[PDB]
């Protein structure tokens, strides 16, 4: 049941450099770079350079998204205002609004007003581009409800503040549990994957030259001085749960671990694991 | 009481010293550094590294005005009682002739002032060679660089801001400015063995810089001391942006556990061991009792 997403742009759009920042058969997202192949996929993600001028791409973009919605309509197009990293704020949003609004307006006069384009403001530089992705393989989740309520029961039942489901490689969201998303939580979230997954590759990868950083017992328990506790457990070998949590709560860390063993399975069974 | 040793960081204008200071000692991050100012004469940096050490920093603008009064008005007060001076060179740079009779003129006002003074070459910004020419191209500099470097010797290193290769320099240099820097590798061989560990690195708190470290069976990735002080560090600055700073870490799989803590009050530990009979709690009882032992050194 993976989620296939296609990525597309003129050269120096950013792609391979996104395609590298993100993913570098591993991550639970099934991810390419560019009538068949439009056939089978969730999400088309059309990349703009935004340090560049736009109106050439903004034409290539209406082209492949009216080309697309016409073998499968119900694919998802996502749009990537990219390289925002160059500009004062003043020029992010008037590219954006200017993107926006030809980009939309474009789409009235081929009488294709049904077909809906989303807008992000992502960099390599950046956590945008991971916002950004886990924001479009989650609309690609069919029981995405059924993830979001079983982080509920398990953060509500073990004294968690917030739970996210990521996929490792990527370190894209699949879900949270229901309260709102500080995206500073997440960033720091993301952050500490790759402590845990650089550390993990240097030590313990076996005697010989290798065998694999991320495996069953995959765990990591992070204390912050305001008495933050970040709590990362493999669900499967795509997915970790990461947990945010306080000091005082993680004092009934059995509680915890017992719970954990409950929601793991769980989540197997969602996806017939 | 304690050591005071004066740095000398010196290259021609933009090679990237003071982005380099602003990231082992400041707590930058690369991009950062994009929004530096050029250093006019000398920066003076006053860094307390270990509380028996004092780095006294002297990061010399490189614009060719300065770098004259610095052979002439300023040569006694540049190039005396120094016991380091880091070089760093422009690998992207068109004027290598031009940027070798800089470094000769360092090096001669450092051989009259300041004979027994440790030279160290960075050949900086290999982020910007294509990754098959970087050994090549280090390998021919360092090479003319030993050369060129008459009757002393220069220790050479490839750096970028943009991976752990700073880290491997500075920490080199950083290690043989520590005073009895063999004890402290002995007081730690002690504790690694006691408590049975595959590996114990030692780092500064601030800097996350390696000065010490214990092995037994050779590992692959010789360059891991520096991975970890990049990895490490980088992820202390996302605690302090994000929400609070980094206080432990408790990493495991099947394979191996690493502990990170606190230890004296001027270091970072990190314990790895490979799972045997060991519990979690006797690792934990005997990283706190070998505090106050550390500690009555500083
Ligand atoms: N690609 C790359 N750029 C670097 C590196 N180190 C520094 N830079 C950049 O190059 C410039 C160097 O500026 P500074 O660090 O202020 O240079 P400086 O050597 O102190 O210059 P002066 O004060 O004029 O002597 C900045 O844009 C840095 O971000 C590096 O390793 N790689
Ligand atoms: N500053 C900045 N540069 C970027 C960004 N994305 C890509 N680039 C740069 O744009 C250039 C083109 O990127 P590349 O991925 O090769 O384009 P592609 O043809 O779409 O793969 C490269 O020099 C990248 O470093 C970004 O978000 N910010
Ligand atoms: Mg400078």
């Amino acid at each position: 049941s993976k989620p296939r997403i296609l990525l597309m742009g003129l050269r120096r759009s950013g792609k391979s450099s996104i395609q590298k920042v993100v993913f570098h058969n591993s991550s639970f997202v099934n991810f390419q770079i560019w009538e068949m192949i439009f056939r089978g996929t969730g999400a088309l993600i059309y990349v703009i350079d935004a340090q560049d001028d736009y109106m050439e791409a903004l034409t290539r973009l209406h082209i492949t998204v009216s080309k697309a919605y016409k073998v499968n309509p119900d694919m998802n197009f996502e749009v990537f205002i990219h390289k925002v990293d160059g500009l004062s704020d003043d020029h992010k949003i008037e590219t954006q609004r200017d993107i926006h609004q030809r980009a939309n307006d474009d789409l009235a006069d081929a009488g294709l007003e049904k077909l809906h384009l989303s807008f992000y403001l992502t960099s390599i530089y950046d956590h945008s581009i991971f916002e950004a992705f886990s924001k479009v393989v989650q609309k690609l989740i069919p029981q995405l409800p059924t993830l979001e309520n079983l982080l509920n029961i398990f953060i509500s039942n073990s004294g968690i503040e917030k739970a996210f489901l990521f996929d490792v490689v990527s370190k894209i969201y699949i879900a949270t549990d229901s309260s709102p998303v500080d995206m500073q939580s997440y960033e720091l979230c993301c952050d500490m994957i790759d402590v845990v997954i650089d550390v993990s590759c240097i030590y313990g990868l076996k005697e010989d030259g290798s065998g694999s950083a991320y495996d069953k017992e995959s765990m990591a328990i992070i204390k912050l001085n305001n008495t933050t506790v970040l709590y990362l457990k493999e669900v499967t070998k795509f997915l970790a749960l990461v947990c945010i949590l306080r000091e005082e709560s993680f004092e009934r860390k059995g509680l915890i671990d017992y719970n954990f063993h409950c929601f793991r399975k769980a989540i197997h069974e969602v996806f017939e694991v | 009481t304690a050591m005071k040793k004066k740095v000398l960081l010196m290259g021609k204008s933009g090679s990237g010293k003071t982005s380099m200071r602003s990231i082992i000692f400041a707590n930058y991050i690369a991009r950062d550094t994009r929004r530096l100012g050029a250093t006019i004469d000398v920066e003076h940096s006053h860094v307390r590294f270990l509380g028996n050490l004092v780095l006294n920093l002297w990061d010399c603008g490189g614009l060719d005005t300065f770098m004259e009064n610095y052979f002439t008005s300023q040569r006694d007060n540049i190039f005396r009682n120094v016991e380091v001076l880091i070089y760093v060179f422009d690998v992207e740079s068109r004027e290598l002739e031009k940027d070798m009779h800089y470094y000769q003129s360092c090096l001669e006002a450092i051989l009259q002032n300041s004979p027994d003074a440790k030279i160290f070459c960075l050949v900086h910004k290999m982020d910007l060679v294509q990754e098959d020419q970087r050994d090549l191209i280090f390998k021919e500099r360092e090479e003319d660089l030993r050369r060129l470097s008459r009757p002393l010797e220069c220790a050479c290193f490839r750096t970028s801001i943009w991976d752990e290769t700073l880290y491997k320099a500075w920490s080199s240099i950083v290690y043989q400015l520590i005073p009895n820097v063999q004890q402290l590798e002995m007081n730690l061989r002690n504790f690694a063995q006691i408590i049975e560990a595959d590996e114990v690195l030692l780092f500064e708190r601030a800097t996350f810089l390696v000065i010490s470290h214990y092995q037994c069976k050779e590992q692959r990735d010789v360059h891991r001391f520096e991975k970890i002080s990049n990895i490490i560090k980088q992820f202390k600055l996302s605690c302090s942006k994000l929400a609070a700073s980094f206080q432990s870490m408790e990493v495991r799989n099947s394979n191996f556990a690493a502990f990170i803590d606190i230890f004296t009050s001027n270091t970072y530990v990190m314990v790895v061991m490979s799972d045997p009979s060991i519990p979690s709690a006797a690792t934990l009882i005997n990283i706190r009792n070998a505090r106050k032992h550390f500690e009555k050194l500083e």
